[PDB]
C-alpha cells in the first residue's frame, strides 16, 4: 500500500506521499518521491501498479508542459484534473489499462483558491477538502472528519498531517518509511525538508 | 484447434529389396461407430508414389485435393512432366511436411498422420512419416496409430535394420504386411477386415490392390473358453 | 467486482400535476468506504433533466457526452432538445456500446415545452426504455424504491405535495441500503420554474 | 545474486555466475555483467535470454546515440531506453532485473534499477535476484560511504559469497567490477569453491560450516 | 492517397519547387539574429501596411519552442505554425525519453529534417519558410544561433538575417560584426540588432520587434518604449 | 507532365540523370585509398563570412571502421547516413562483428532507386564511402543516386571533379603513404577551390585500422597546409 | 485441446578440443514408449565448418536447423562469400530463437566448430536464445546423467593431486581427439543403460581445419 | 494515366505564391461584404446578403452569420457550402475542448485549429482549398473580447475592426478613419452600418439585405450574450441610426 | 513521340516505346557471352571500369549452387531480378526439396518483367540477363529481355558490339556443343567468342570475368589471376 494523502486548507494544498518502494520481500528504496510537477502551481501525486505509475505521471506531465508552451498560459487545476480523468476513463476500456490512482493538488491563480482533486484508475473524479488513496483513507478520513476546518493555516494543516502519519505508523502493518510532504500555494510548489 | 470427427486408423508400410509396400484399411469411423466401409486411404500420385493417410478424413480429402492440384501445377509449362521433371516422392513429402508444420504453427492443424511411400528417379526407396505436429522421421518400417504398437514389431522382425532390406523379397514383405493387417483386425477396435495394399517396385512399377480381405483367421479355440475363472460349464 | 454496486447510489423520478420531480442521494464510495458526500447524480441539458446511477466514472463520462451532444443539437436545430427526443438519444447512445456497456441506470425527467405534458423515463444499461406514467427508480436500493413508490405514490399530486412523497420514498429506501445515503437532493420541475432542495438525512 | 553500490571511490558491481532450470544447475560460468561501453555496465537477473538479448540490444542503441549526437549516452537515458522498451512488452511475460551502472561528467557515478514490470529507480545501493536478501544482510551491515576502493571491492565480493552460500540458486563464481571517472575496471573471476575456504580462514567467519 | 511527385529534378539539376519556396521566404518580412558574448537577440520586422491591428492577440513573430529555445521565421505564416508545433512536440518528447531538454543544435536538426522530408515525399509541397533558431544548451553559457531553409540544409551563424531585403542587412552585419570581440553586453547586442533592422525597416515605431534570450531559460520580449529608446539613441549619434 | 520513373530514348532514367547535374553543382570532395589508410577531404564552401564554418558537417562517421564524405544536395544525405549507421549497428547486433565496407555501400545504394509514384525523387547527393575490414582491407567507394557503386583507388566528386580526377590519375600509385595522401588531397583541393584554401574552409579526415575513423582538428590540418606550401616552394 | 509441442527424446553432446571439436548425438527417435526410427540423423553439417544439433521437439529442431542453413546461404550472397565465424553463427542463432520468444522452438541447441584463432569451440543455447561458449556441454533427455561425468572427466572437477590432500588441484591438461571420443562413447553407453529414450546408434561429427568427418557406433536397441 | 488530368492545386508559382489560394481570394472578393468591430463593452458583426429576392424567406434564412458556441460566432465571406463544412468542424472542436478540460474553448485556440485545417489543403492532399474567409467574434476570460480573421491560406490575424469580402479596401479606409479605442457597442453598431451603407454595390441598404449580430456583456451580471438580430430588429436599428 | 511518356501506352503501330527504350539501355551496356555443351554451361563477361583508379564493375551473379546469370544494362535492376531468382530457387528447395528448373526460372523472370510493362506508375527493367544452369535435364542457357521475352539457346551474346560474338557462335555451333567433359576448352571457345566483340581494348587480368556450371561442377565465378590462364 503506497500511502498518498492530500489536505486542502485556507490558502494552500498539502500533499504527503510515502517514501518506500517495496518489490516483493525487500524494500529497495526509502527515499522515493511519488509525485510530478505538472505546472508551476499544480502538483500530482500517484500510487498503483509498478511501472504504470511513473509512466502515466510523466505522460501527463509532458502533455501539460506542451500545453503551457503552446498557449504561453497555465491551465487551471480544474482543467488539468479533467484532462487527467479523461485519460484514465479512456484507459479503463483499453487492452491494458493504466492501474494508477492520483491526487491533484493545485492553486488556482485566477480564483485565488487552493484545490484538491482525487481521481482513481477508473477515472472517478471528486473535489475534496482532504483525500487519500488505498488503505490510508480507512484510518485518515475519520481522523480528518474530526480535526479539519476550512479556515486552517498551512502550519495547522501540517500538524494535522503529522497526526495522520502518526496514526498510520501506529496501526498499518507495512513500514512505508515516512513521507515526503509538499505544499502548493500562490507562490508555487515547495518541499518540507524536515518531517 | 479442433477435434477429429470421421477418422481412419493405422497405415502400415515397409521397404524391401526393389521397392516399398504400404497398406491401410477401408474404414471411416465416427467414434465407436464403424460408419463408412468403403473409404480409400491410399492415394497414388503419379506412378511412383503412394500417400497413406490416417486420422481425420475431412482433412484427408483436403490433402487428396492438394496432391491432385500439385500434379496439375507441375505439368504447367513442363514438357518433361512425364519424365525428368515428374513429381518425386521426396518432393511430394516435403510439400506435405511444410504444410503440416505451418498449420500446427498457426494452431489449426490437419489432424492426420501421413506416410509417403515411393521410389525415386535413381531407383532408391523412399519411406517417410509426417504428422499433425510437423514431426518427420524415416525408417525401414513405418506405421501409424495402433500399427506403430503392433505392426512395427512384426515388420521389424523381417527388416530390423538397413542391411536387411536387400535380403528381403517382395513376397516375404507382402506376406508380413498382410499378416500385420490380420493382427490389427484381431486387436484394433476401429479396424475393418477390408483393406487396400500398394506396391511400388523400381522394375514392375506401381501395383495397386483393392478389395483385399483378412483371411486364415484363428477363432476355433474360443469354443473351449468358458467363464472368467471358476465356471466349468 | 460488480461494477453497478461499487460506488453506490440512487435516483428516483415522479410525475405530478403539470410537474415532475427527480431526486438523488449524494454518496460516492469505494465499497464500504465513504469518500464523497457531494457527488450529485442529476444533471440538466436545458430543461431536460437526467439522473444517472451506477459506476461513477461512467456517470461522469455520460454527462459530459450528453452535454456534448445536446449542445450540438441546439446549434443545428436552433432549439433546445425535448425529453421524448433526449430519451431516444440516450437509448441510441447506450446501445452502440451493446457489447461493452456503460454500467449505469439513467433516468430522464422533464416537461415538454410545447405540449406541457410531464415526462419521465428509465433505462437499463444497454438502452431499453421504460416509459412509465407514475415513477421511475434506479440504483442499489431500487427494490426499496419500488416498494416505497408503489405504496406512497398517487397520481395528480401538486408540486409541494409531490416533493414530500418523493423525498420520503428516497429517504426511507436509502436508509435500508448500506451504499446509499450521505445526503440527498430533490428537483421540483414546473413548465417555467425549477426548485432544488437539499434534504437533511442521517449521515451513516 | 547481483549487487551494485555507490561510494567515495565510485561504484562497485558484483555478480554471481550460476544459471538454473528448476533444481538443475545448468551453468556455473555465465556472464551476468555486460560491458555496454567503456563507462557503462549492465547487470542481468531473471530470464537469461530476456536479459542477454535486450541488454546487447541496449548497447546497440547506446552506440547509435553517440553516432547521432557525437556524445556518450547518460546512464539516465540509457536506463530509460531499456525501461521504455520492456514497458511495451508488459504483460507478455518478460522476466528481467537490471542495474545500469556507469559514470558521466554531468551525472557522476550513477546506478539505475530497471525491472520488467516497468520500474525504474535511481539509488546508491541495489541487490537483485533470488539471493538479494542474503547480499543485503552483509552489505547493509558493513556499508559506509567512506570505504577504500580495496575495502569496497571486498565487501561486494563478500556479499555475493554470502548469498552464493545460503541461496541454492546462486553460486559458481564472483565477477567484480569497479567504476570510476575513467571507466570500468574488471577485478577478476573468483571461484566460490576456493574463495569460501580462503575467506573462512582469513576472516574467521562461516562457523556454521564444518571445515 | 494523393501520391503525386511535386518536388522533382529539372534538366539543369534544380528542384524548382524547393527554389520557389525560397522565393516565398524572400517575400516574407525580415528577421535577424545576432549572438553576443553571453546572449542572443532575435529581431523581427512588422510591416506597417496593417494598422487597426490588435497587437495583444496577433500571433507574435518569435515563438518559444521550449523555455530555453526560441524560433523566428521568414516566409509563409501558416506553414511556420506546422513546423513550430512539430518542434514543440519533439522538445517535450526529448525531455520525456532522454530526461534532458533538447540542445539548440538537436532542435534545429529535427526542424531541418522535417523540411527536407517535404522535398522528397509524394503529394506534398516544400515549406515556404526559413527559420532562425536560437537559445542556450542545458547547463551551458555558450550562445547558439542556427538557420534552416526549405531544402533542409542547416548551419550555425555568428549573426544572420533572412526575409525581404536580407541582402542589405547581411551587408551591414558583415562589416559591423567582429568575431574576435562580439557584443559583450545585452545593450550592445540589442543596439546592433536594432541598427541592422533600421537599414531596412522604414519607421522605428511599432515595426521592430526585439526578443532577448539569456542563459538558464531567461527569455524576455522588449516593449515598444524600450525599443523606441534604442531608436532614439542610434539616430542622435548618427546626426554627426 | 511525365512519369518520374520514365526512360529516355537513349535508355537512361531522366530523373537519375538530372540528379547527377545537381551533384556537379555541389562542393568538392576527394578520397584517396592507400595501404596505410584512406583519406577523405572536402571543400566546406561557406556562403558568408558570418557563417560559423565548423558547423558545416560534410564529413561524417558511419561506424568506427567506416567514414563518409558528401557532395551535392547535402540535406538529402541525412537519411542515407541514418540508414548506413543503422545498417552497420544492426549487422553487429545480428552477427557480433564489423560489417564489410562493400556490404554497407550496397545497403545504402538499395535506397537509391526506391522512388516513384517510397520517396518522390532520387537523392541529389553523391557519397564517398571509405573504410576498412579484415577481408578486403582499406577501401573507397563512390555511391551514386543511380544505385550504382564503383570501388576506387582515388576519386573526386563535386564541381571540380573532372579536373581533380585527371590530377589524381597522374599522382596516385600503389605505394603511397598516409602523409603523402593527406598532402595530395590538400594540394588538389587548393587547385580546384575558388577561395584560398585554409584550415577553416577545408576539412580533412582519415580511417586507419588502429585508430579507426577520425575527423582532423583545424590545428592539425593547418600544419599540413603549412607543410604543403613549403614542399611546393622547395622546387 | 491441441498441444503443438511433442518430445522426440534423444541426447546430444559437444566437446571442444585444442584444435578440434566434436558434436555427438544418438540416432533414436521416439514418442512416449514407442520407437519411430532407430536411425534418424540429429547432428548436421551446416556449412562453413559448423556443425549443429537442435534436440527436443524434432519438428522445431528440423525447422531451426533448416533456417540456420538458409541463414548461412544468404550470408554468402549478401557478404561476398565471406566465411561465417562460429561466434557470428551463435549470435545469428540467438536471434532466430528469440524471434519466437512467445511461441518457442522447444529445443536445446548446440553448435560446434573452430574459432577465428583455430581453437575448438562449442556454443550452447537455451530454447529462447540465451547462449554461452563452453568447453563441454551435453543436451537433451540424458543431459543430467552426462554433464556431471564431463565436469569430472573433462574439467577435472573435485579431483586433486594425491599426497597433497585437497591442497593442490589436478592440472587442466588438454585432451586429444582420441581421448575425447572415448569419453563420448562411454557417456552414451552409460546413458543408454539408464535412460530409455537413449539407444540404437551414436553418430559423431568431428570438426578440424581439414573439414568435417563422421564416425558411427552401435548402441543397445532395448 | 491519371497524371494527365491533375491540376496540381498545392504548388508554388515562380514568384513564390500559391496559385489556388490567390484565386480563392479572388473568388471571396466578389462575396457580400462582412464587417467586424470590437468595442470595450462588446463586439459587432454586420454582413450584407447578396442580391436577394422578394420571394426569399428571410426570417428562416442564414448565409452569413453562424454560431460556433455560446461565446463565439463567425461571419462568412465566400462559398457558403464550404463554410458550413468548416463551421461544423469548429463546433465539434469546441465541444471536444469542453469535454476534455471542462472549460469553454479560448477563442484563439479555436481560430488556430480551423486555420490549420485550411493550411493543410494548401500543402498536401491535392484538393482545392476552401473558398472561405471568416471573421471570428468571441469572448473568453483571458483576453476578453476578440476579433480574428482567417482566409484560404490558413493565415489568421487579430483586429480591432476589420472587413472581408467585397470592397474591403474602401471599407477598411472608412473604419480606420472613424474608429477609436474608447468606443462602445452602440457606437460600433452605427459605424458598421454606416460603412456598409457607403461601400454597398446596391442602390440602398435595407433590412432584407442584411444580417446582424452582437456579442455583449450586456447580459444580467458577469456573463456574455449572443444576439442574432431578427429582420424586424434590423429594420428598427436602421431607423434608429438614421439610414432609412 | 507522343506515345512514349509511360509504359501503359501503345503507339499507333502497336509498339511500346518505354520497353524499347529499356531495351536500348542493354545495347549501351558492356558485352557478355553465354554458351553451353551437353555437360557444362559457361558465362563470359567483359567488365567495364569508370577510369584507371576505379574498379571493374562486376557482371556475374550467383543465384544457386546450380544456377546463375550475367548482366548487361542497369546493374541495380539485375540485383533486383537476381535477388528474386535467389528467393525462387530457395523456395523450391525449402518447400519441395527440389532444385529449380532453369526453364521454370526463365518463366518466373518473364512474368515478373511483364507486370512492369502493363501497369501505370512503374517502369520496365533496364537490364538484359544471360542465365546458365545445370538441372535434371542437363545444361541450359537462357536469354532474358526486359520486354518479358525469355529464350533458351545453345549460345548467345548481349550488350554493345554483341553481334560479332553471336555470329562466331553461329559458325562454331557444331563444334562447341560437342565439347563434353572438358571445361577448359568450353571456356576457351567462350573467350574466343567474346574476343570478336572487342575493339581497341583487349582482355586483361582484371578486365575478364568467367563463370561455369556443369555435371559435377557447382556455379563458380573466376576473376583476377584465376582467369590469367585463359588470356
Ligand atoms: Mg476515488
Ligand atoms: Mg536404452
Amino acid at each position: 500500500m503506497d500511502i498518498i494523502l492530500g489536505i486542502r486548507v485556507q490558502d494552500s494544498v498539502i500533499l504527503a506521499s510515502s517514501k518506500a518502494v517495496t518489490r516483493g520481500i525487500s524494500v529497495l528504496k526509502d527515499s522515493d518521491d511519488k509525485t510530478r510537477q505538472l505546472s508551476p502551481h499544480t502538483l500530482m501525486s500517484f500510487a498503483g501498479e509498478a511501472g504504470d505509475t511513473v509512466q502515466f505521471a510523466e505522460y501527463i506531465q509532458a502533455n501539460i508542459q506542451l500545453y503551457s508552451i503552446r498557449e504561453d498560459y497555465e491551465l487551471s487545476p480544474q482543467a488539468v484534473s479533467s484532462f487527467v480523468r479523461q485519460e484514465l476513463a479512456k484507459s479503463i476500456r483499453s487492452r491494458r489499462p493504466y492501474q494508477v490512482n492520483v491526487l491533484i493538488g493545485g492553486y488556482d491563480k485566477k480564483k485565488n483558491k487552493p484545490e484538491l482533486y482525487q481521481i482513481d484508475y477508473l477515472g472517478t473524479k471528486v473535489e475534496l477538502p482532504y483525500g487519500a488513496h488505498g488503505y490510508s483513507g480507512f484510518y485518515t478520513f475519520s481522523l480528518l472528519d474530526h480535526h479539519y476546518r476550512p479556515d486552517m493555516t498551512t502550519e495547522e494543516g501540517l500538524d494535522l498531517l503529522k497526526l495522520c502519519v502518526q496514526e498510520l505508523e501506529k496501526r498499518m502493518p507495512m513500514d512505508f518509511k515516512g513521507v515526503i510532504v509538499k505544499i502548493v500555494d500562490k507562490d508555487g510548489i515547495r518541499q518540507v525538508d524536515d518531517f | 484447434t479442433q477435434q477429429p470427427i470421421v477418422t481412419g486408423t493405422s497405415v502400415i508400410s515397409m521397404k524391401y529389396d526393389n521397392g516399398v509396400i504400404i497398406a491401410a484399411d477401408n474404414l471411416g469411423s465416427y467414434g465407436s461407430l464403424l460408419r463408412f466401409n468403403g473409404v480409400e486411404r491410399l492415394i497414388p500420385v503419379g506412378d511412383n508414389t503412394v500417400v497413406g493417410i490416417s486420422g481425420d478424413i475431412s482433412d484427408m480429402q483436403h490433402i487428396e485435393r492438394l496432391l491432385k492440384d500439385l500434379v496439375t501445377e507441375n505439368a504447367y509449362d513442363n514438357p518433361l512432366a512425364d519424365a525428368e521433371e515428374a513429381l518425386e516422392p521426396s518432393y511430394i513429402f516435403e510439400y506435405l511436411a511444410t504444410v503440416m508444420y505451418q498449420r500446427r504453427s498457426k494452431m489449426n492443424p490437419l489432424w492426420n498422420a501421413i506416410i509417403v511411400a515411393g521410389v525415386q528417379s535413381n531407383g532408391d526407396q523412399f519411406l517417410r512419416y509426417v504428422n499433425l505436429l510437423g514431426v518427420t522421421y524415416s525408417s525401414p518400417t513405418l506405421a501409424t496409430g495402433f500399427g506403430a504398437h503392433m505392426a512395427n514389431p512384426l515388420l521389424r522382425k523381417v527388416v530390423d535394420r538397413e542391411s536387411d532390406i536387400p535380403k528381403t523379397t517382395v513376397q516375404v514383405a507382402e506376406e508380413a504386411i498382410v499378416n500385420a493387417m490380420r493382427v490389427l483386425y484381431y486387436r484394433d477396435a476401429r479396424s475393418s477386415r477390408n483393406f487396400s495394399l500398394a506396391i511400388i517396385d523400381k522394375n514392375t512399377g506401381l501395383t495397386f490392390k483393392k478389395n483385399l480381405q483378412v483371411e486364415n483367421m484363428k477363432w476355433d479355440f474360443a469354443k473351449d473358453i468358458k467363464g472368467y475363472g471358476t465356471q466349468k460349464i | 467486482s460488480d461494477p453497478s454496486s461499487i460506488n453506490g447510489g440512487i435516483v428516483v423520478a415522479m410525475t405530478g400535476k403539470d410537474c415532475v420531480a427527480i431526486a438523488c442521494d449524494l454518496r460516492l464510495g469505494s465499497q464500504s468506504l465513504g469518500v464523497s458526500n457531494k457527488f450529485e447524480k442529476i444533471f440538466h441539458y436545458g430543461h431536460v433533466f437526467l439522473g444517472i446511477t451506477g459506476l461513477a466514472t461512467d456517470v461522469t463520462t455520460l454527462n459530459e457526452m450528453f452535454r456534448y451532444k445536446t449542445n450540438l443539437y441546439k446549434l443545428k436545430e436552433e432549439r433546445a432538445i425535448e425529453p421524448e427526443t433526449f430519451t431516444q438519444l440516450v437509448s441510441s447512445s447506450l446501445y452502440e456500446r451493446r457489447f461493452g456497456p456503460y454500467f449505469v441506470g439513467p433516468v430522464v425527467a422533464g416537461i415538454n415545452s410545447k405540449s406541457g405534458k410531464p415526462f419521465i423515463a428509465g433505462f437499463d444499461l444497454i438502452g431499453c426504455i421504460d416509459e412509465a406514467k407514475d415513477f421511475i427508480v434506479s440504483g442499489t436500493a431500487s427494490d426499496q424504491l419500488f416498494g416505497m413508490c408503489e405504496s406512497l405514490y398517487e397520481p395528480n399530486l401538486e408540486p409541494e405535495d409531490l416533493f414530500e412523497t418523493i423525498s420520503q420514498a428516497l429517504l426511507n429506501a436509502a436508509d435500508r441500503d448500506a451504499l446509499s445515503g450521505w445526503g440527498a437532493v430533490v428537483y421540483i420541475i414546473k413548465k417555467d420554474e425549477v426548485v432544488k432542495r437539499y434534504l437533511k438525512m442521517r449521515q451513516d | 545474486t547481483m549487487l551494485a553500490f555507490r561510494f567515495q571511490g565510485g561504484i562497485i558491481v558484483a555478480v554471481d555466475s550460476r544459471a538454473t532450470a528448476g533444481n538443475w544447475v545448468a551453468s556455473q560460468t555465465v556472464k551476468k555483467v555486460i560491458e555496454i561501453n567503456p563507462f557503462l555496465l549492465g547487470t542481468m537477473a531473471g530470464g537469461a535470454a530476456d536479459c542477454q538479448f535486450w541488454e546487447t540490444w541496449l548497447g546497440s542503441q547506446c552506440r547509435l546515440h553517440e553516432l547521432r549526437e557525437k556524445e556518450r549516452i547518460s546512464v539516465a537515458a540509457a536506463s530509460k531506453i531499456l525501461s521504455n522498451l520492456v514497458y511495451q512488452y508488459k504483460g507478455a511475460g518478460l522476466s528481467m532485473g537490471t542495474m545500469i551502472c556507469g559514470y558521466t561528467r554531468k551525472e557522476g557515478p550513477t546506478i539505475y534499477y530497471v525491472d520488467s514490470d516497468g520500474t525504474r529507480l535511481k539509488g546508491d545501493i541495489f541487490c537483485v535476484g533470488s539471493g538479494q536478501t542474503f547480499a543485503y544482510g552483509v552489505l547493509d551491515s558493513n556499508y559506509k560511504w567512506d570505504l577504500s576502493v580495496e575495502d569496497a571491492l571486498y565487501l561486494g565480493k563478500r556479499s555475493i559469497l554470502a548469498a552464493a552460500h545460503r541461496d541454492a540458486y546462486s553460486g559458481g563464481s564472483v565477477n567484480l567490477y569497479h567504476v570510476t571517472e575513467d571507466g570500468w575496471i574488471y577485478h577478476g573471476n573468483h571461484d566460490v569453491g576456493e574463495l569460501f575456504w580462503k575467506v573462512k580462514e582469513e576472516e574467521g567467519s562461516f562457523n556454521n560450516v564444518i571445515g | 492517397g494523393y501520391d503525386r511527385a511535386l518536388s522533382i529534378f529539372s534538366p539543369d539539376g534544380h528542384i524548382f519547387q524547393v527554389e520557389y519556396a525560397l522565393e516565398a521566404v524572400k517575400r516574407g518580412t525580415c528577421a535577424v539574429g545576432v549572438k553576443g558574448k553571453n546572449c542572443v537577440v532575435l529581431g523581427c520586422e512588422r510591416r506597417s501596411t496593417l494598422k487597426l491591428q490588435d497587437t495583444r492577440i496577433t500571433p507574435s513573430k518569435v515563438s518559444k519552442i521550449d523555455s530555453h529555445v526560441v524560433l523566428s521565421f521568414s516566409g509563409l505564416n501558416a506553414d511556420s505554425r506546422i513546423l513550430i508545433e512539430k518542434a514543440r512536440v519533439e522538445a517535450q518528447s526529448h525531455r520525456l525519453t532522454l530526461e534532458d531538454p533538447v540542445t539548440v543544435e538537436y532542435l534545429t536538426r529535427y526542424v531541418a529534417g522535417v523540411q527536407q522530408r517535404y522535398t522528397q515525399s509524394g503529394g506534398v509541397r516544400p515549406f515556404g519558410v526559413s527559420t532562425l533558431i536560437a537559445g542556450f544548451d542545458p547547463r551551458d553559457d555558450e550562445p547558439k544561433l542556427y538557420q534552416t531553409e526549405p531544402s533542409g540544409i542547416y548551419s550555425s551563424w555568428s549573426a544572420q538575417t533572412i526575409g525581404r531585403n536580407s541582402k542589405t542587412v547581411r551587408e551591414f552585419l558583415e562589416k559591423n560584426y567582429d568575431r574576435k570581440e562580439p557584443p559583450a553586453t545585452v545593450e550592445e547586442c540589442v543596439k546592433l540588432t536594432v541598427r541592422s533592422l533600421l537599414e531596412v525597416v522604414q519607421t522605428g515605431a511599432k515595426n521592430i520587434e526585439i526578443t532577448v534570450v539569456k542563459p538558464d531559460s531567461d527569455i524576455v520580449a522588449l516593449s515598444s518604449e524600450e525599443i523606441n529608446q534604442y531608436v532614439t539613441q542610434i539616430e542622435q549619434e548618427k546626426q554627426e | 507532365d511525365r512519369g518520374v520513373s520514365t526512360f529516355s530514348p537513349e535508355g537512361r532514367l531522366f530523373q537519375v540523370e538530372y540528379s547527377l547535374e545537381a551533384i556537379k553543382l555541389g562542393s568538392t570532395a576527394i578520397g584517396i585509398a592507400t595501404k596505410e589508410g584512406v583519406v577523405l577531404g572536402v571543400e566546406k564552401r561557406a556562403t558568408s563570412p558570418l557563417l560559423e564554418s565548423d558547423s558545416i558537417e560534410k564529413i561524417v562517421e558511419i561506424d568506427r571502421h567506416i567514414g563518409c564524405a558528401m557532395s551535392g544536395l547535402t540535406a538529402d544525405a541525412r537519411s542515407m547516413i541514418e540508414h548506413a549507421r543503422t545498417a552497420a549497428v544492426t549487422h553487429n547486433l545480428y552477427y557480433d562483428e564489423d560489417i564489410n565496407v562493400e556490404s554497407l555501400t550496397q545497403s545504402v545504394c538499395d535506397l537509391a532507386l526506391r522512388f516513384g509514384e517510397l520517396m518522390s525523387r532520387p537523392f541529389g547527393v553523391a557519397l564517398l564511402i571509405a573504410g576498412h575490414d579484415a577481408d578486403d582491407g582499406y577501401q573507397l567507394f563512390h555511391a551514386e543516386p543511380s544505385g550504382t557503386f564503383y570501388r576506387y583507388n582515388a576519386k573526386a566528386i563535386g564541381s571540380g571533379s573532372e579536373g581533380a580526377q585527371a590530377e589524381l590519375l597522374n599522382e596516385w600509385h600503389s605505394s603511397l603513404t598516409l602523409k603523402e595522401a593527406e598532402l595530395l588531397v590538400l594540394k588538389i583541393l587548393k587547385q580546384v577551390m575558388e577561395e584560398k584554401l585554409d584550415e577553416n574552409n577545408a576539412q580533412l579526415s582519415c580511417i586507419t585500422k588502429q585508430d579507426g575513423f577520425k575527423i582532423y582538428d583545424n590545428e592539425k590540418t593547418a600544419e599540413l597546409i603549412k607543410e604543403l606550401k613549403e614542399k611546393e616552394a622547395a622546387e | 485441446q491441441f498441444n503443438p509441442y511433442g518430445d522426440n527424446g534423444g541426447t546430444i553432446l559437444g566437446i571442444a578440443g585444442e584444435d578440434f571439436a566434436v558434436l555427438a548425438g544418438d540416432t533414436r527417435n521416439i514418442t512416449d514408449y514407442s520407437i519411430n526410427s532407430r536411425y534418424e540423423p540429429k547432428v548436421f553439417d551446416c556449412g562453413d565448418n559448423i556443425v549443429m544439433s537442435a534436440n527436443g521437439f524434432a519438428a522445431d529442431g528440423d525447422a531451426l536447423v533448416k533456417r540456420f542453413k538458409n541463414s548461412v546461404k544468404w550470408y554468402h550472397f549478401d557478404h561476398n562469400d565471406k566465411k561465417l565465424s562460429i561466434n557470428s553463427a551463435a549470435r545469428n542463432i540467438q536471434h532466430l530463437l528469440y524471434g519466437k520468444r512467445f511461441f518457442p522452438y522447444y529445443v536445446h541447441t548446440i553448435i560446434a566448430g573452430l574459432d577465428e584463432d583455430g581453437k575448438g569451440a562449442v556454443y550452447s543455447f537455451d530454447p529462447v536464445g540465451s547462449y554461452e561458449r563452453e568447453q563441454c556441454r551435453a543436451g537433451g533427455a540424458a543431459a543430467s546423467l552426462i554433464m556431471p561425468f564431463l565436469d569430472n572427466q573433462v574439467n577435472f572437477k573435485n579431483q586433486y593431486e594425491p599426497g597433497t590432500n585437497g591442497k593442490v588441484k589436478k592440472p587442466l591438461k588438454y585432451l586429444s581427439v582420441e581421448e575425447v571420443i572415448k569419453l563420448v562413447r562411454d557417456s552414451f553407453t552409460s546413458a543408454t543403460e539408464r535412460h530409455i529414450q537413449v539407444g540404437d546408434g551414436l553418430e559423431i561429427l568431428i570438426v578440424t581445419k581439414d573439414g568435417v568427418r563422421k564416425e558411427f557406433y552401435e548402441l543397445k536397441r532395448d | 494515366g491519371s497524371r494527365r488530368y491533375d491540376s496540381r492545386t498545392t504548388i508554388f508559382s515562380p514568384e513564390g505564391r500559391l496559385y489556388q489560394v490567390e484565386y480563392a481570394l479572388e473568388s471571396i472578393s466578389h462575396a457580400g461584404t462582412a464587417i467586424g468591430i470590437m468595442a470595450s463593452d462588446g463586439i459587432v458583426l454586420a454582413a450584407e446578403r447578396k442580391v436577394t429576392s422578394t420571394l426569399l424567406e428571410q426570417d428562416t434564412s442564414t448565409e452569413k452569420l453562424y454560431k460556433l458556441n455560446d461565446k463565439i460566432a463567425v461571419a462568412v465571406a465566400g462559398l457558403t457550402a464550404d463554410a458550413e463544412i468548416l463551421i461544423n468542424t469548429a463546433r465539434i472542436h469546441a465541444q471536444n475542448y469542453l469535454k476534455t478540460y471542462n472549460e469553454d474553448i479560448p477563442v484563439e485556440i479555436l481560430v488556430r485549429r480551423l486555420s490549420d485545417i485550411k493550411q493543410g489543403y494548401t500543402q498536401h492532399g491535392g484538393l482545392r482549398p476552401f473558398g472561405v474567409s471568416f471573421i471570428y467574434a468571441g469572448y473568453d476570460d483571458r483576453y476578453g473580447y476578440q476579433l480574428y480573421t482567417s482566409n484560404p491560406s490558413g493565415n489568421y490575424t487579430g483586429w480591432k475592426a476589420i472587413s472581408v469580402g467585397a470592397n474591403t479596401s474602401a471599407a477598411q479606409t472608412l473604419l480606420q478613419m472613424d474608429y477609436k479605442d474608447d468606443m462602445k457597442v452602440d457606437d460600433a453598431i452605427e459605424l458598421a452600418l454606416k460603412t456598409l451603407s457607403k461601400t454597398t454595390d446596391s442602390s440602398a441598404l435595407t433590412y432584407d439585405r442584411l444580417e446582424f449580430a452582437t456579442i455583449r456583456k450586456g447580459a444580467n451580471d458577469g456573463e456574455v450574450y449572443q444576439k442574432i438580430f431578427k429582420p424586424q430588429e434590423i429594420k428598427d436599428i436602421l431607423v434608429k441610426t438614421g439610414i432609412t | 513521340n507522343n506515345y512514349d511518356g509511360d509504359t501503359v501506352t501503345f503507339s499507333p503501330t502497336g509498339r511500346l516505346f518505354q520497353v524499347e527504350y529499356a531495351l536500348e539501355a542493354i545495347k549501351q551496356g558492356s558485352v557478355t557471352v553465354g554458351l553451353r555443351s551437353n555437360t557444362h554451361a559457361v558465362l563470359v563477361a567483359l567488365k567495364r571500369n569508370a577510369d584507371e583508379l576505379s574498379s571493374y564493375q562486376k557482371k556475374i551473379i550467383k543465384c544457386d549452387e546450380h544456377m546463375g546469370l550475367s548482366l548487361a544494362g542497369l546493374a541495380p535492376d539485375a540485383r533486383v531480378l537476381s535477388n528474386y531468382l535467389r528467393q525462387q530457387c530457395n523456395y523450391s528447395s525449402l518447400v519441395f526439396n527440389r532444385k529449380l528448373a532453369v526453364e521454370r526460372a526463365g518463366h518466373l523472370l518473364c512474368d515478373k518483367a511483364q507486370k512492369n510493362t502493363q501497369s501505370y506508375g512503374g517502369r520496365p527493367y533496364g537490364v538484359g540477363l544471360l542465365i546458365i544452369g545445370y538441372d535434371k535435364s542437363g545444361a541450359h542457357l537462357l536469354e532474358f529481355q526486359p520486354s518479358g521475352n525469355v529464350t533458351e539457346l545453345y549460345g548467345t551474346a548481349i550488350g554493345a558490339r554483341s553481334q560479332g560474338a553471336k555470329t562466331y557462335l553461329e559458325r562454331t555451333l557444331d563444334t562447341f556443343i560437342k565439347i563434353d567433359g572438358n571445361p577448359d576448352e568450353l571456356i576457351k571457345a567462350g573467350v574466343e567468342a567474346i574476343s570478336q566483340s572487342l575493339r581497341d581494348e583487349s582482355l586483361t587480368v582484371d578486365n575478364l570475368s568467367i563463370a561455369i556450371v556443369g555435371k559435377d561442377t557447382p556455379f563458380t565465378i573466376y576473376d583476377g589471376e584465376a582467369v590469367a590462364k585463359y588470356i
